[PDB]
């Protein structure tokens, strides 16, 4: 039977549906695009940019080797990039 | 009627306990020859120079194997794809040394298995059934052709066919990964979806029919006696099963057509295993899994390893150690 | 009515997506496990834990993205966001591997919630809870592989990472270090999964090709009414087909569908048991009698010894980069290699 | 006379709107140069 | 790390003069190196003679020295054995043998220099990986 | 609603082309429009290949599968397989693409506007699947068309500029064929060769004379068979043996196509005569043999005595004997000793590879071809990274022999499945139980119990 909600086939074909979503969908797409193009996703998650994996002359990986000094360890690695 | 017609009626008789049929006329002698040779070779056959380098691998129980390590060993690389019947050898001893039983077994077997498929069609016709059970069997049969026939063809040697053994299968799988990166090949990823999904949907459908069995027994007896062989009624409430499973997910993720539901059970693992058979068959021609080795580099050009580069380090370990004495030149082109 | 009874009413309302009491556990944890995996494969690195890029943002594709395991120096830490390692710092949390425990632990409880949902919905509709029972095998697998196995090892580092190629690395690790193909519990696992897929295909095919003609069309799907009483295919003709083709056949439909439950479920349970052993490195790695003979007899060779040579290749060639915290330095000359290659 | 805001509404939007956001993010990534 | 001009600075000649390439010439030399040389030289080794790689130390001990742009350009015109004693244009691609090695025909003097720079710049980035073979993959 | 719906035609939308089984005009339209797509693709692809073609690179480095088919026929190519004039490629492409428009026009005309069934408009073009006379007649016509097409290849080789002959003295060239092989002991000998190693059934054909000769026989056989079927109707043993229905005829062809797909697969992988390695890249065996040759040469140059170099296993490091004694390259390539190629045969004497010729007669062009082929072995990844699975990114290469073999195995396999599907259905349909078992007369229920 029917649990009482409006049928999806009815909603997506409705004009009012697309009036609302001709904006929200492209707006959300643009918001995500901006999230990366501003470089903001690097800083929120601590992901290296292509230039910040190694120091200029090092080939060693900044692997964290301590449980409780780990947050301190990562920050020390980040300042040897400058 | 005359003798030929009496024979034909017997051959095609639907009253034989096991159906014979025209396919069975080929299937029985070939499956018997293959089976008898397999059993004797697995127990007693002496060591086989699989890689053609005069370094025989012992495959049989009497020569120090157990059930897990034993195998009928593929025929010698010196033979490549040449036909090596018993009568081409100078002696059975020579035939044993070079891995003759492997050719005899797999050819008789592939022939008989093909006829098994055809026999499935044949009895379905005498019985008045729809004919496509044999299509379902074509997925495992194609898989068998892939590893025993197609892959030795494209690599040019039966010595690179799959061994008839438990440990030899794993040897085949590991060498295959190193040379084709089969894990990174989507037809194998399709085959995993095919069998994982098959097992899932097996458990689902079994659990869902079992869940909606109609009470026809008391608690001191097996519910299986609630079903009588040949009964016209169904023994479970498919509406109840839909009602349960539709609420478990949502109403339209659930089947209510038994025929649709059952065809889906047939189609999912068959298609997936078709693809994995096609995966072995096309990697026989060295169209391998995706290669993302050093795909990620940084601003300077340093390689930034991904999980694919780790997989490559395991592949390289399998590459350099497999058939350790067999290669004289830096590339392993087949 | 009490407030409890009224909340019970609304949780159990018949709606497009049933909620229930179990939903309070299921939907938050399943969504957050899902979301954390998406978030991490899109944006999060494994640079400081593994020396690996692991996200779309770093230029990985769908097969090579992963939420990777924490660094080995974390041991078995819960890696709480507010715990001593990250100290509430979300960015450092991602960098230290916290999304892995985030996904693993929320997913554990999500799986608990889903099973309770199966119990809850079965209880309300009125059917026996065999579906919930069958779902014990996925849970046994998840718990043994993602939780028990690393808890027996040195750290979460060696649990599986959540990614397509990461799981492939896991497979190959188990071959080279554990000789897992040789394990009888995995072999039973393989028999149950391959056997399940077989039963799925053969039963589906058998039903489709013993249908009764209940309509006039060539598409036979419309000739089935879900309220009909009669069986839609011939159990008698199927039984005779298979008796004459294969020698035996099912004759009891109830045993047939219980067997379909039993086979894949029992298979996964058996593999779970084997991985618990591997938590302790309690492997079926060797056959002693073969090793005693091989060591004394340089002409004795089987597929067993050949595969151990392959295992030694995997370990030595993959360890330095796969366990970077160990600082393995293997000069070229110690690497095991056959001729030429 | 159907409602517009249902539990179902929350369900599709808990999934759909993050999905679209993530797609635009992944789209932009294809133009990152090293 | 990034591709800086210090990285992009390589010996012009044996006499010690250097030259600084642009990012464009580096990428150009890599594309062309793939086009005309990688089939045998992928990653700095030599598939058809693994005893000779493209490591700078190796190029240095060649006769004449090959660890500089002019030395490499000269090799791609008139290649010789490691000791300079024989000319190998008949079995090694070069401008001298662009009739038998057709991929060399369209190449120009700027192209050979870009390829030479790529070869000389690449072990500065990759280290042991360049010319080390599968051990360092 | 002329069929076009499930209720009237009996077939659901996903099996909709089965609504066409007894609409010969609408069916004719489908076949001609589909032929339009085949000719279209042949046209567009060649022009695509021509747009992307760089004549200084080998064809097999450029992802070409159609231009190699034109070059093999003698057009646009000179000694050594060097490309001299790209204009015939352009002609072949343009002419196919133009034709697809007229094919496509006639297909869309017949499928949409034309008469749905041909039988009332014309007794010659209309047909009934069960008319065993009309069916062998149409078969006969298409046989003649096929024999003619086979003779077109003969016309090209003997009268219209010849064919590319990889075996031609001096490194390969276009060559008029003047003495095709007519001796039927040779032509039909090929059909009786074993398909196993060192024999190769028809895949072993290694000279253009046998190729042109066999196409004379086939062209004449097809023309004569077409006449035979135009004039005759099937005999009684044939009438009792076959199912005479549209679907049955479909299934016979599906099986036939499947068989041919598997043979083509093996042809493109092993044969280097009608798939010249100059255009298609080396075969798998060829590249592996070329590796052993490369390192024989390098080491012999350094002073090694290659004939007496005992390898690690006790077998010769460079040279050893096949099981029938021929001298062959050693190492794993021992499996490939059946390989034959223009660059290697000069080193062959009566006992196999000749050690004197190896020590003295190896020319720089052989060292070049052997190095080129070893480095273009048909190994490579799905994203076209060339080499073994463990190679790093750099070389963007997959051999067209790999592309052509793998694609046609897949197609050949799925057409075998299609054969089984339609053959079993055609049988069940002809007997009247393709829609299921009749409840009121279930055949099994009228049989004795097995036990
Ligand atoms: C089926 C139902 C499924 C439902 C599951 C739903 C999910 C439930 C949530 C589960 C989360 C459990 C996390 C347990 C973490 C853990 O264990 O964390 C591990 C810690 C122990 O910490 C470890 O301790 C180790 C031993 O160190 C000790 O010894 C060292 C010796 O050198 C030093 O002396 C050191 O100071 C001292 O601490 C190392 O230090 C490790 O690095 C460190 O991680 O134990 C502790 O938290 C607690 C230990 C008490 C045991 C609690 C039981 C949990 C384990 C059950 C499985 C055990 C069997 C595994 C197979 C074997
Ligand atoms: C109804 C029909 C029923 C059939 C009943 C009889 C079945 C027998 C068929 C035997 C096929 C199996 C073994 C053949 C495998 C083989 O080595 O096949 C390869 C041979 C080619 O042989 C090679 O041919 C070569 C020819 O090249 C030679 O000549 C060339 C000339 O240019 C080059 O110079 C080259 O260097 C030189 O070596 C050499 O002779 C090689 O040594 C030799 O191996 O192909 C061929 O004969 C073409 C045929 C291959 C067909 C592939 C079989 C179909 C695949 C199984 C179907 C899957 C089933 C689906 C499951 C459901
Ligand atoms: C597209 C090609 C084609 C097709 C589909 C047919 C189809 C048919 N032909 Mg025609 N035919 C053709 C081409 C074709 N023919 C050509 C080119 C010739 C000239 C040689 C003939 C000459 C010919 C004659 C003389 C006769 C037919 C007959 C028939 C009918 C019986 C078919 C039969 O029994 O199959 C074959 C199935 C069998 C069981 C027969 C045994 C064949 C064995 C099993 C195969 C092995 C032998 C093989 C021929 C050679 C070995 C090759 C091997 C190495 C691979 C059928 C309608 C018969 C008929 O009714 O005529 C009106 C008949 O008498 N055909
Ligand atoms: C279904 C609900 C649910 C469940 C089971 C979990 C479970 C978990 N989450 Mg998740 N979480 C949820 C929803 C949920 N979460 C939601 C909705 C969000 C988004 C805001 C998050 C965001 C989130 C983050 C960001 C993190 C977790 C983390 C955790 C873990 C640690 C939890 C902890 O220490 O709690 C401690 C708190 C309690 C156990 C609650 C105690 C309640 C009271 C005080 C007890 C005393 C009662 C009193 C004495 C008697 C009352 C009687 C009554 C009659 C009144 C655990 C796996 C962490 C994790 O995964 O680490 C890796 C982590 O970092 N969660
Ligand atoms: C090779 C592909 C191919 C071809 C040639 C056909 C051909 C045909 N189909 Mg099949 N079909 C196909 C694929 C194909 N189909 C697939 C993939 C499906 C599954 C979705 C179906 C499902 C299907 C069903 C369910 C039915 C058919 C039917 C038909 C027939 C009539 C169609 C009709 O009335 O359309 C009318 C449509 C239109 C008038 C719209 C425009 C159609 C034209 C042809 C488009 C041409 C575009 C092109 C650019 C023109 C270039 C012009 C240029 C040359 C000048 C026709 C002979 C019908 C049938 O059997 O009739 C009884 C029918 O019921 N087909
Ligand atoms: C016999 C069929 C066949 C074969 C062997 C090839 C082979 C080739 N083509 Mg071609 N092609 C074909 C049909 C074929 N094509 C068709 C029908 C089209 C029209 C769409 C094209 C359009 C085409 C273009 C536009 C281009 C090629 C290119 C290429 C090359 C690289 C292909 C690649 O990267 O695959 C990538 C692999 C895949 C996409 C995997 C496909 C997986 C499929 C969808 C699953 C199969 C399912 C089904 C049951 C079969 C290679 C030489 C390229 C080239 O180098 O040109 C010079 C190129 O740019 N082809
Ligand atoms: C094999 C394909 C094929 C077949 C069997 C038919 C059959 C038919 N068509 Mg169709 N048609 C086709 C292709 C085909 N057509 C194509 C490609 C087009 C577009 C150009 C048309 C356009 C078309 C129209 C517009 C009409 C028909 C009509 C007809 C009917 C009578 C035609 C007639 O007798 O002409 C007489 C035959 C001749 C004069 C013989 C000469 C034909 C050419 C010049 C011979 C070329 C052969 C060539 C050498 C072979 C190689 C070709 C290629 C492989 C290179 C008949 C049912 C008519 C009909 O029934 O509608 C009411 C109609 O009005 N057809
Ligand atoms: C800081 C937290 C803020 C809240 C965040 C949400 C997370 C908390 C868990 C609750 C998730 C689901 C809430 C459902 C909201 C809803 O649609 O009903 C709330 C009401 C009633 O809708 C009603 O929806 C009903 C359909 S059903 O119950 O959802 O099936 C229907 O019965 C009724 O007639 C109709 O009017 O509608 C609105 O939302 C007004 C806008
Ligand atoms: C029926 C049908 C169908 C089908 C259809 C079809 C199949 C069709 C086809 C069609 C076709 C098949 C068409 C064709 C077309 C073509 C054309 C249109 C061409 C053109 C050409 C040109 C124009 C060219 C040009 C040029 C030149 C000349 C030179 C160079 C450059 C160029 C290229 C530009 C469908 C399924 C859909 C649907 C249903 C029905
Ligand atoms: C061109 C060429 C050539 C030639 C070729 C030829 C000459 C061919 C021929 C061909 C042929 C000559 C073929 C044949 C075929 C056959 C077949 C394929 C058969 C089939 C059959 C069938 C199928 C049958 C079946 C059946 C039975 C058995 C029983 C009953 C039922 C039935 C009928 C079904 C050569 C190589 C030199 C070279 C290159 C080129
Ligand atoms: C000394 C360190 C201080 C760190 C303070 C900042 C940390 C705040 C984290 C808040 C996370 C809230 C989600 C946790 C609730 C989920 C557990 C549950 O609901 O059962
Ligand atoms: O892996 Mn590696 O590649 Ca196919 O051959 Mn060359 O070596 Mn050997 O014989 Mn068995 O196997
Ligand atoms: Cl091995
Ligand atoms: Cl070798
Ligand atoms: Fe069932």
């Amino acid at each position: 039977g029917t649990t009482g909600e409006r049928p999806f086939s009815d909603i997506i074909t409705s004009v009012r549906y697309w009036v609302i979503h001709s904006i929200t969908i492209p707006a959300l797409f643009i918001a995500g695009w901006l999230f990366v193009s501003t470089g903001l996703a690097y800083d929120v998650f601590g992901t290296p940019r292509p230039d910040s994996y190694y120091a200029q002359e090092q080939r060693s990986i900044p692997l964290v080797t301590d449980r409780f000094e780990a947050k301190q360890q990562v920050e020390t690695f980040l300042e040897q990039l400058k | 009627a005359n003798l030929w017609e009496r024979f034909c009626n017997w051959v095609t008789s639907t009253d034989n306990r096991l159906y014979v049929g025209w396919f069975g006329v080929i299937m029985i002698p070939t499956l018997l020859a293959a089976t008898i040779c397999f059993v004797i070779a697995f127990i007693a056959a002496p060591p086989v120079d699989i890689d053609g380098i005069r370094e025989p691998v012992s495959g049989s129980l009497l020569y120090g194997n157990n059930i897990i390590t034993g195998a009928v060993v593929p025929s010698s690389n010196a033979i490549g794809l040449h036909f090596y019947p018993i009568w081409e050898a100078a002696s059975l001893d020579e035939w044993l040394y070079n891995g003759g039983p492997y050719q005899l077994i797999i050819f008789h077997f592939l022939l008989g298995a093909s006829c098994y498929m055809g026999r499935q069609w044949e009895l379905s016709y005498r019985l008045g059934m729809r004919p496509w059970i044999c299509v379902a069997y074509s997925a495992p049969l194609a898989s068998a052709f892939a590893v025993f026939l197609i892959y030795p063809i494209g690599q040019g040697s039966f010595s690179d066919g799959m061994p008839l053994g438990i440990s030899g299968t794993f040897n085949f799988m590991i060498v295959f990964q190193a040379e084709h990166n089969i894990l990174m090949h989507p037809f194998h990823q399709l085959g995993v979806a095919g069998v994982f999904g098959g097992a899932l949907f097996c458990a689902m459908h079994g659990s869902l029919v079992t869940s909606s069995l109609i009470r026809e027994t008391t608690e001191t007896e097996s519910a299986n006696y609630g079903y009588k062989f040949g009964q016209e009624e169904e023994t479970y409430n498919i509406v109840a099963a839909h009602g349960y499973f539709g609420r478990l997910i949502f109403q339209y993720a659930s089947f209510n057509n038994s025929r649709s539901l059952h065809f889906f059970l047939a189609a999912w693992p068959v298609v997936g295993v078709w693809f994995t058979a096609l995966g072995i068959s096309t990697m026989a021609f060295n169209l391998n899994g995706f290669n993302f080795n050093h795909s990620v580099i940084d601003a300077k050009g340093n390689v930034i390893n991904t999980w694919a580069d780790i997989i490559n380090r395991a592949n390289l370990g399998m590459e350099v150690m497999h058939e350790r004495n067999a290669h004289n030149f830096p590339l392993d082109l087949a | 009515r009490g407030w409890f009874d009224i909340l019970d009413d609304w949780l159990k309302r018949d709606r497009f997506v049933f909620v229930g009491w179990s939903g309070i556990l299921l939907f938050p944890c399943a969504y957050l496990a899902l979301g954390g995996w998406l978030t991490g494969t899109t944006f999060v690195t494994s640079w400081y834990t593994h020396g690996l890029a692991s996200s779309y943002l770093e230029g990985c594709n769908f097969l090579t993205v992963a939420v990777s395991t924490p660094a080995n120096s974390m041991g078995h830490s819960l890696l709480l966001l507010w715990g001593p390692e990250a100290q509430g710092d979300f960015t450092r949390w991602c960098q230290l591997g916290g999304l892995w425990t985030f996904i693993a632990l929320h997913g554990a409880f999500g799986l608990i919630g889903f099973m309770l949902r199966q119990f809850e919905i079965a209880r309300l509709v009125g059917v026996r809870p065999y579906n919930a029972i069958a779902f014990s095998a996925p849970i046994a697998v998840f718990v043994s592989v993602f939780l028990i196995y690393p808890l027996g090892q040195s750290s979460w580092f060696f649990a599986p990472s959540f990614g397509v190629a990461a799981i492939f690395r896991f497979l190959l690790f188990f071959q080279g270090f554990h000789n897992w193909t040789l394990n009888p519990f995995h072999m039973m696992g393989v028999a149950g999964v391959l056997g399940g897929a077989l039963l799925c295909a053969i039963h589906g095919a058998t039903v489709e090709n013993t249908l009764f003609q209940d309509g006039e069309g060539a598409s036979t799907f419309r000739a089935f009414n879900p309220t009909q009483a009669e069986e839609t295919y011939s159990m008698v003709t199927a039984n005779r087909f298979w008796s004459q083709i294969f020698g035996i056949a099912f004759s009891n439909k109830r045993w047939l569908h219980f067997f379909m439950l039993f086979v894949p479920v029992t298979g996964l349970w058996m593999s779970a048991i084997g991985v618990v052993g591997l938590a302790l490195n309690l492997r079926s790695y060797d056959f002693i009698s073969q090793e005693i003979r091989a060591a004394e007899d340089p002409e004795f060779e089987t597929f067993y010894t050949k595969n151990l040579l392959l295992n030694e290749g995997i370990r030595a060639w993959m360890a330095p980069q796969d366990q970077p915290h160990e600082n393995f330095v293997f000069p070229e000359e110690v690497l095991p290699r056959g001729n030429a290659l | 006379s159907y409602p517009i805001f249902t539990v179902r509404w929350v369900a599709v939007h808990t999934l759909a709107v993050p999905t679209i956001f993530f797609l635009g993010a992944i789209a932009a990534m294809q133009f990152i140069q090293r | 790390a990034e591709l800086t001009p210090e990285v992009l600075t390589v010996p012009l000649n044996s006499e010690g003069k250097t030259i600084t390439l642009t990012e464009k010439q580096y990428l150009e030399g890599k594309r062309l190196f793939q086009y005309a040389c990688a089939s045998c030289h992928v990653g700095g080794i030599t598939k058809t003679n693994p005893s000779l790689d493209l490591r700078t130390e190796t190029l240095a001990l060649a006769t004449p020295p090959r660890d500089n742009i002019e030395g490499l350009v000269d090799y791609m015109k008139n290649p010789t054995t490691y000791d300079g004693e024989q000319e190998i244009a008949e079995v090694h691609p070069s401008l001298r043998s662009a009739d038998i090695f057709p991929k060399m025909r369209n190449l120009t003097e700027k192209d050979l220099v870009a390829i030479a720079g790529h070869i000389l710049v690449e072990p500065k980035i990759l280290g042991d990986k360049w010319g080390g073979g599968k051990v360092y993959y | 609603a002329t069929n076009r719906d499930q209720e009237s035609s009996g077939f659901a939308w996903w099996a909709g082309n089965a609504r066409l089984i007894n609409l010969s005009g609408k069916l004719l339209g489908a076949h001609v429009a589909h032929a339009g797509l085949i000719v279209f693709w042949a046209g567009a692809m060649t022009l695509f290949e021509l747009a992307h073609f760089i004549p200084e690179k080998p064809m097999y480095e450029q992802g070409l599968i159609l231009i190699p088919h034109i070059a093999t026929l003698g057009w646009g190519v000179g000694p050594g397989g060097e490309v001299v004039d790209t204009f015939p490629f352009f002609v072949v492409g343009v002419v196919h693409l133009i034709s697809s428009a007229v094919l496509g026009f006639g297909g869309v005309y017949h499928a949409i506007r034309g008469p749905e069934t041909l039988e009332e408009y014309s007794s010659f073009f209309g047909y009934d699947w069960k008319d065993k006379n009309k069916m062998t007649t149409i078969l006969g016509f298409h046989l003649i068309v096929l024999g003619i097409g086979a003779l077109l290849l003969v016309a090209k080789a003997m009268f219209f500029g010849g064919l590319y002959d990889t075996w031609a003295p001096g490194g390969g060239d276009v060559r008029v064929i003047t003495n095709p092989t007519l001796d039927p002991r040779v032509i039909f000998g090929y059909l009786l060769k074993s398909p196993f190693g060192g024999e190769g059934w028809i895949v072993s054909v290694n000279n253009l004379e046998d190729v042109v000769g066999g196409h004379i026989w086939i062209g004449l056989i097809c023309i004569a068979g077409g006449i035979w079927h135009i004039l005759t109707t099937p005999f009684g043993w044939a009438r009792r043996a076959f199912i005479w229905s549209g679907e049955a005829y479909l299934s016979y062809s599906l099986g036939a196509l499947s068989m041919m797909g598997f043979i083509a697969t093996c042809f493109v992988w092993f044969n280097n005569t009608v798939y010249p390695s100059e255009f298609y890249g080396p075969t798998g065996p060829e590249a592996s043999q070329a590796q052993a040759m490369t390192f024989l040469i390098r080491d012999q140059k350094l002073g090694a005595n290659v004939g007496s170099a005992q390898g690690p296993t006790g077998l010769g490091k460079y040279l050893m004997r096949s099981p029938t004694g021929e001298i062959i390259f050693g190492g794993e390539t021992m499996r490939f000793w059946d390989f034959r190629g223009p660059w290697l045969e000069p080193l062959r004497g009566p006992n196999g590879l000749d050690l004197n010729k190896i020590k003295n007669d190896i020319q720089p062009w052989q060292e070049r071809r052997a190095a080129e082929y070893m480095t273009h072995a048909p190994l490579g990844s799905l994203n076209s990274v060339g080499g073994v699975a463990t190679e790093i990114n750099s070389v963007n290469f997959v051999s067209p022999r790999s592309w052509l073999a793998t694609s046609h195995f897949v197609l050949a396999f799925f057409f075998l499945v299609g054969h089984l599907w339609h053959a079993g259905r055609a049988r069940a349909a002809a007997a009247g139980f393709e829609k299921g078992i009749d409840r009121e007369s279930e055949p099994v229920l009228s049989m004795p119990s097995l036990d």
